[PDB]
């Protein structure tokens, strides 16, 4: 139960990581009436 | 005692006092006399001219060459097509 | 208990995951222009 | 004659199969090359005089001992540690010297200014002590290597082979 | 012409005699496909890492922290005996060390937009890079040093893992490897 | 080459400036740091370890009718916990932020390394200021023989558990080595 626990958990952090530190690169930036 | 009535606490205070005028009396000590000596300098007994001498110290070479996937994809060539084979041709 | 981690072992994907790709938004912010703007939100990427 | 080994430095006969002169500074090979030389004077005196001294209360310490074997002892009594950090303050300051000598100065190799005697007064004399000095160290070195196997071999002293 | 480390294999193209340590001994293309400075600086860290796990190595053997959990002889035990926060405050101290020593460029494309040459972070207390030929020859000797620490670290550790013994615990009595 | 050490050159920044002056600095810390800061420092070592040893002195002979006769080692850990130590330390930070204030001074040049102008009597203040130097000299030489004197103190101390003053009444070796028997 414990290969679950921890592979469950890699693919969580990876995907928060990846939504939290998608969100910090400058996302108001990505508008179409950006110049 | 306890926390910040406690003697150890007190020596602990003093001790990261210490610590933290370090940087300011000895930071100014070494910029009045850093070293700055002509008669300072390192030395090694080995000669200047041994192998593994670079000509000029600290090298920056430009490096206008493949970039870094092209290198990660020549090392997983290494693995999946070495130039083993192809001397029998 | 912690962040439901009971083994330390757990701790290893909770961190070098989070720093790895770190890393990676470093080599972003790092090209980013960091100066001050005021508006109310950067146009510069 | 071997490139890199000049005629300033006394007993020079252009001996050097192997180029360590063309590759390490002449100034560290002469100081490590007297300061050997020295210690393994003193070393093989030392060495030969355990075989029949042996102090007055050392003989109730140590038992009977012998020159690895003193060593052993010695180690765990205390007498090695107190030598080893009273040379190694006095090595400090060798250090200090070999540097100064590296970095540019009046000093040479092996000069520690130690003339309590004024024994260098004539030039000529001390010309002539520098290459005693120099040989005798060889020889010592030599025979130091020597005792030393011969106890590997025997367990016995430089005097038990002899006697 | 010839690369002088392996006369049969000619002077790799990138390896001039300019870097320290270059004795042209680079017979798999690493130096054509990626950047001699992020190389060298990847050299230089693993290499200071592993002189200080060599020195851990002896010292910890040696002499332990009175601390609960830090009186292990082996090293690679030592790292389960010791408490994983301090562990992991070290982690975070290193990252921060490795963050502020580059100032945010962890990439090969950034880490020298600036210059900063490779492995040169700076720490220098004592002023011994003031002559060119001392400095030469002190690059020689850390990249040397760097290499040696390398390869003696590895050993050291993969014969903790096999004997479970200190290294200098494991010379004497030495047992060899069927015995365990 | 320099006095002290015949086989070593003068250490550069290092002349008649600062009393007790032989050349002796084998190690560069003159030049790594300002000679004056380390004087501030040697100063405030050698005051100290004065102190520090006519207490080691007095306290092994003498204590007062309010404290605990004890060996000085177990008199600093009976008041660690009593609250001397700590009245003690609380003082001597008070005084050093001063000192501290007036180092920074002596680093921008102004006043003399150590030199508080501490004179309650009149020695080389007035009427005596020829002496001074001399003064100054046997200052700094008593602080570096008092910083080796204590260390001695604590460390033999420490091997024989015995007083300096019991050291010398009874001079015997180092516990168990006169049986020897190492082999
Ligand atoms: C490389 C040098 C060297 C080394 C490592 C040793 C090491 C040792 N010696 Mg040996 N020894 C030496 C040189 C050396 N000795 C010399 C040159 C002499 C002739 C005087 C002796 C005579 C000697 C005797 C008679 C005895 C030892 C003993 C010992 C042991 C205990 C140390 C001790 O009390 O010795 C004391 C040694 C000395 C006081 C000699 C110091 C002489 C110095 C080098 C003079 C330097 C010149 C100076 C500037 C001019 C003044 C130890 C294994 C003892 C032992 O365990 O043996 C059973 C012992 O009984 N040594
Ligand atoms: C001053 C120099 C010197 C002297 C006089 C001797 C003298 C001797 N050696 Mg030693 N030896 C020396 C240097 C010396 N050796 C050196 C430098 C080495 C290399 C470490 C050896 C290694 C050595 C071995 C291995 C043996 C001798 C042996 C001998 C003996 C046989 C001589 C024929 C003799 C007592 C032999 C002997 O008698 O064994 C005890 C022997 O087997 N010698
Ligand atoms: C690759 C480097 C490395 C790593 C990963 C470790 C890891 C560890 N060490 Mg070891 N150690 C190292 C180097 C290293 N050490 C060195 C170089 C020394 C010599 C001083 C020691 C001496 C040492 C002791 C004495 C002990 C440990 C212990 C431990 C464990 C607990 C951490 C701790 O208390 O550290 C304590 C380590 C230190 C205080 C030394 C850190 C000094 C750093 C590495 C050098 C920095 C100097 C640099 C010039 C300063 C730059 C300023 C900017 C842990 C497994 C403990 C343990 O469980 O052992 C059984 C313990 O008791 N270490
Ligand atoms: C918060 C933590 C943190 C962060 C952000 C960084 C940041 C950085 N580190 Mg790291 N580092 C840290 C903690 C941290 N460090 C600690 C605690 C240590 C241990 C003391 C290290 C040890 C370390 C080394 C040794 C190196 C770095 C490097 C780097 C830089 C490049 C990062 C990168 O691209 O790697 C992203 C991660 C990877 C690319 C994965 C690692 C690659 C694997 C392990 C290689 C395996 C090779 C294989 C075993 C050999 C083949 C065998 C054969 C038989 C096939 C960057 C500035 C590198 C650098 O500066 O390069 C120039 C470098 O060489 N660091
Ligand atoms: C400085 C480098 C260094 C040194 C001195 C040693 C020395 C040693 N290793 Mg280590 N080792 C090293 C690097 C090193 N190794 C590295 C880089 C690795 C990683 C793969 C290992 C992995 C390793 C393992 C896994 C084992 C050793 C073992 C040994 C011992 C047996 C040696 C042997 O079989 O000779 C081999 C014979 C020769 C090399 C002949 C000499 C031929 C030329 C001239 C050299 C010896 C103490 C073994 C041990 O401790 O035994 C219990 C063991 O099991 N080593
Ligand atoms: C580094 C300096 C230093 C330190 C840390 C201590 C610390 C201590 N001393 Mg010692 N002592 C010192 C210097 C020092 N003393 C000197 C210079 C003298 C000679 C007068 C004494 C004479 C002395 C006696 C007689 C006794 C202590 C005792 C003690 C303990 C309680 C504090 C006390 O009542 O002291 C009182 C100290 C003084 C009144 C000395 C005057 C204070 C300073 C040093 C004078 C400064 C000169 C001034 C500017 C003019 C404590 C462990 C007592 C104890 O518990 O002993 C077991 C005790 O009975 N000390
Ligand atoms: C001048 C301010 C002052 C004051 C108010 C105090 C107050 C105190 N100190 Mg003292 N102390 C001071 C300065 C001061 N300290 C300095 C500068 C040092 C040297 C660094 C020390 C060193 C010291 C030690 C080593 C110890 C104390 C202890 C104590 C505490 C116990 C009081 C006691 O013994 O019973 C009442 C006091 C007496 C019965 C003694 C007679 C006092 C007479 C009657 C008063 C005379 C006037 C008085 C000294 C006030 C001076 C200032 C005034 C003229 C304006 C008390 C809180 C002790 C402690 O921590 O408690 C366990 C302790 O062991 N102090
Ligand atoms: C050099 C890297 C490093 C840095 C920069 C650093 C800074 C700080 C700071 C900030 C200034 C604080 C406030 C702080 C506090 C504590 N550290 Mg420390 N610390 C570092 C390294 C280690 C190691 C290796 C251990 C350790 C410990 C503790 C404990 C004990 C917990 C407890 O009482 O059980 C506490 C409270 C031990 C540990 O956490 O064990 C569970 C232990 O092994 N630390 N630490
Ligand atoms: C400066 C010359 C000198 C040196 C360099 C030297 C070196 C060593 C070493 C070094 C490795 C050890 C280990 C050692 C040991 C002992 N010495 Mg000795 N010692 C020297 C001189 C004297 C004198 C003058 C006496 C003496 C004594 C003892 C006793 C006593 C108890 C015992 O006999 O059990 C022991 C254990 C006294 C005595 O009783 O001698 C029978 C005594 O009067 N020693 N001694
Ligand atoms: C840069 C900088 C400075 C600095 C500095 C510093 C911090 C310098 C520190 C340098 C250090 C610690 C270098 C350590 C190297 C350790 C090595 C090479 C270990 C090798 C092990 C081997 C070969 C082995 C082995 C083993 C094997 C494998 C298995 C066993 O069976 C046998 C054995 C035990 C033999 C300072 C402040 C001075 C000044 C400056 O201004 C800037
Ligand atoms: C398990 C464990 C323990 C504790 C917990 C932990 C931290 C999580 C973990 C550690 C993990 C770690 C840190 C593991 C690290 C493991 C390491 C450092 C392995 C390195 C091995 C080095 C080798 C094989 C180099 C060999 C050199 C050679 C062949 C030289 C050849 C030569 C060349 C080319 C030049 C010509 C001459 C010759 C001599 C021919």
């Amino acid at each position: 139960m414990f290969t679950l626990k921890i592979v469950v958990y890699t693919t969580v952090t990876l995907f928060v990581s990846l939504f939290t530190f998608g969100f910090l690169s400058n996302d108001a930036s990505r508008n179409p009436n950006r110049k | 005692p306890q926390g910040f009535t406690s003697p150890k606490n007190h020596f602990a205070s003093v001790i990261g006092l210490w610590v933290l005028f370090a940087l300011p009396v000895w930071s100014a000590a070494y910029k009045q006399a850093g070293c700055t000596t002509p008669d300072w300098f390192g030395v090694s007994q080995v000669a200047e001219d041994a192998p593994g001498v670079g000509l000029l110290a600290k090298a920056a070479p430009e490096y206008n060459g493949p970039s870094f996937r092209e290198g990660l994809e020549y090392v997983f060539s290494f693995v999946w097509k070495p130039p083993i084979l192809i001397a029998w041709k | 208990e912690a962040l439901g981690v009971d083994d330390g072992r757990l701790l290893v994907p909770l961190v070098l995951i989070p720093v790895f790709i770190a890393i990676l938004f470093s080599n972003f912010a790092s090209t980013q222009d960091n100066e001050d703007f005021f508006d109310t939100y950067d146009q510069r990427r | 004659r071997p490139p890199g080994l000049d005629g300033t430095y006394v007993g020079d006969i252009g001996f050097d199969p192997l180029g360590f002169s063309s590759i390490i500074d002449m100034r560290w090979l002469r100081e490590a090359e007297l300061k050997h030389g020295r210690v393994c004077m003193l070393a093989a005196t030392g060495m030969i005089v355990q075989d029949v001294y042996q102090f007055p209360g050392v003989t109730k310490s140590f038992g009977d001992a012998k020159m690895t074997t003193l060593h052993d002892v010695a180690v765990k009594q205390g007498s090695m540690q107190q030598l080893l950090v009273w040379l190694g303050f006095l090595e400090i300051f060798g250090f200090v010297a070999i540097v100064q000598m590296l970095q540019g100065s009046d000093r040479q190799p092996g000069d520690f200014g130690f003339d309590p005697l004024n024994c260098a007064a004539n030039p000529d004399a001390l010309a002539r002590r520098q290459l005693v000095e120099l040989k005798n160290g060889r020889l010592a070195m030599i025979a130091t290597a020597g005792m030393l196997h011969h106890f590997f071999i025997t367990g016995k002293g430089p005097i038990q082979l002899i006697t | 012409d010839r690369s002088y480390s392996m006369p049969f294999l000619s002077r790799p193209p990138a390896l001039d005699g300019t870097m320290a340590g270059d004795v042209g001994f680079d017979p798999l293309g690493f130096s054509n496909y990626f950047d001699l400075k992020w190389l060298r600086e990847a050299e230089l860290k693993h290499g200071r890492i592993c002189m200080l796990g060599c020195l851990g190595f002896i010292t910890q053997e040696k002499i332990q922290l009175p601390l609960p959990g830090f009186d292990n002889k082996v090293a690679t035990e030592a790292f389960f005996s010791v408490p994983a926060g301090g562990l992991w405050q070290i982690f975070f101290t290193l990252g921060a060390i490795e963050i502020l020593s580059n100032g945010g460029k962890l990439a090969p494309a950034d880490m020298f937009a600036e210059g900063r040459a490779p492995g040169d972070l700076g720490f220098d207390p004592l002023n011994l890079s003031g002559d060119d030929a001392a400095l030469r020859r002190f690059e020689l000797a850390e990249l040397k040093h760097a290499r040696l620490a390398m390869i003696g670290l590895g050993g050291m550790l993969h014969q903790m893992l096999i004997t479970k013994q200190a290294p200098l615990e494991q010379l004497a009595n030495f047992q060899p490897i069927q015995y365990y | 080459f320099s006095e002290s050490v015949p086989f070593l050159k003068t250490p550069t920044n290092l002349d008649g400036s600062l009393p007790g002056d032989v050349g002796f600095d084998p190690l560069g810390f003159s030049e790594v740091f300002d000679i004056r800061v380390l004087r501030e420092a040697e100063l405030k070592h050698g005051r100290i370890a004065m102190l520090a040893t006519l207490g080691y002195l007095v306290q092994e002979a003498y204590v007062l009718p309010f404290f605990e006769k004890v060996p000085p080692i177990q008199a600093h850990d009976a008041l660690v916990k009593s609250g001397g130590m700590s009245q003690i330390l609380l003082w001597t930070s008070f005084l050093e932020i001063f000192g501290g204030i007036a180092l920074f001074s002596t680093i921008q040049g102004r006043r003399y390394p150590g030199d508080f102008s501490f004179d309650p009597l009149g020695l080389s203040q007035g009427k005596n200021a020829d002496k001074l130097e001399q003064y100054q000299l046997a200052e700094i030489k008593h602080s570096r023989l008092a910083m080796l004197a204590f260390s001695g103190f604590v460390h033999q101390g420490f091997i024989t558990k015995q007083g300096v003053l019991e050291q010398l009444g009874n001079f015997r070796p180092i516990p168990g080595f006169p049986e020897a028997t190492f082999f």
